[PDB]
């Protein structure tokens, strides 16, 4: 029964581990998509300026 | 008669000594188990938790 009880632990140990680690991914990924967007968004506004600047070096 | 009475007198206390030895021999079997079962299961609790958390941690590292 010291083996048995521990067997009963194991289930949960794999399950809870699975469920959470798998869940952690959801949280990260779906936040990754978002955070990726937010550096795009910072640029969007002040973006034009970049083109303008870059264009200016190349032009003469 | 009394002669064989001494033969009696010898046996009865021995019956009790078989028992006293015996009593200790059941109890010890019982107690060998008590510590052993408790002590492995602790280790297997331990082990299972760590073998979980460090994965989730490493997952956090992802």
């Amino acid at each position: 029964e010291a083996e048995a009880k521990a067997k009963a632990l194991e289930a949960q140990y794999r399950e809870r581990e699975r469920a959470e680690t798998e869940a952690l991914l959801a949280r990260y990924r779906e936040r990754a998509e978002a955070e990726a967007k937010a550096v795009r968004e910072k640029a969007m506004a002040r973006l034009d300026e970049a083109v303008a600047l870059v264009l200016k070096e190349v032009l003469p | 008669s009394k002669l064989e009475a001494i033969l009696s007198q010898e046996v009865e206390a021995e019956i009790q000594a078989l028992l006293q030895e015996a009593e200790a021999k059941a109890e010890a079997v019982k107690r060998e188990a008590e510590e052993k079962a408790k002590a492995l299961l602790q280790a297997r609790e331990r082990a299972l938790e760590a073998q979980y958390r460090a994965a989730l941690r490493r997952a956090e590292s992802a």
